DNA sequence: CGGTGCAACAAATTGATAAGCAATGCTTTTTTGGC
DNA sequence: GGCCAAAAAAGCATT
DNA sequence: GCTTATCAATTTGTTGCACC
């Protein structure tokens, strides 16, 4: 499922929402929760997850195809950890 | 921490909803996400990252605690790869 | 609208095994804006 | 909505 | 190749948000 299957589906069974605003809302949802990220604040879906920054320490590391030495600055990286009603409907195990 | 109440307020400001379809929207949105994940497909929402399956074999593990050695049981998890869009934009902030 | 209670959240333990990534050009998919 | 060419984003190599 | 994440069980402090 793509970002416009997505909305396809949405709309679809949101007959009562125009198609148009379900598109701009989708797209709204996903820019705000990234600006979010962008502006260092953690988001909390209870139900879906969280997705967090980690650090990531200024390291000297390699271009892996030919081998030569990169500096690397220390930064931050996005992490989800999905919520329990999500972990529990994913798991098809015992 | 964003949440779905400052989403849904977003949405109404912005693109002018009814705080009743905001609402509703804001909850579809991760429903339809979970609907996917749950059955087996991956999502990939170009701009953000992708959300992955993965099925884990049983490994080791431990009550921390303790040290009481148990086993981590075989399941399927949903992981998040971020793409590089969203990581570019992310890489220089700094935690509120 | 706003107060409230509580499941779901976060954090913290240890250690074996799994997953992810530095660069960057070429290829493939997805989005975009006009009809 | 479909279709299309162009651009953006991602996928791959290996990441 | 080397770095970072995954997870066990359990306790303790915090909060998204459904429900009034």
């Amino acid at each position: 499922m793509t970002k416009s299957e997505l909305i396809e589906r949405l709309a679809t069974q949101q007959s009562h929402i125009p198609a148009k605003t379900v598109e701009d809302a989708v797209k709204e949802m996903l820019e705000h929760m990234a600006s979010t990220l962008a502006q260092g604040e953690r988001i909390e879906i209870r139900g879906f997850g969280s997705f967090s920054l980690h650090y990531r320490a200024p390291r000297t590391g390699r271009n892996p195809k030919t081998g030569d030495k990169v500096e690397l600055e220390g930064k931050y990286v996005p992490h989800f950890k999905p919520g329990k009603e999500l972990r529990d409907r994913a798991n098809i195990y015992g | 921490a964003l949440t779905k109440a400052e989403m849904s307020e977003y949405l109404f400001d912005k693109l002018g909803l009814s705080k009743r379809d905001a609402k509703e929207l804001v909850e579809l949105f991760f429903e339809e996400i979970r609907r996917a994940l749950e059955n087996g497909e991956q999502v990939k929402l170009s701009g953000f990252g992708n959300f992955d399956l993965r099925d884990k074999n049983q490994r080791p593990g431990r009550n921390p605690k303790t040290g009481e050695d148990i086993p981590i049981t075989a399941r399927r998890v949903v992981t998040f790869r971020p793409g590089q869009k969203l990581k570019s934009r992310v890489e220089n902030a700094s935690p509120k």
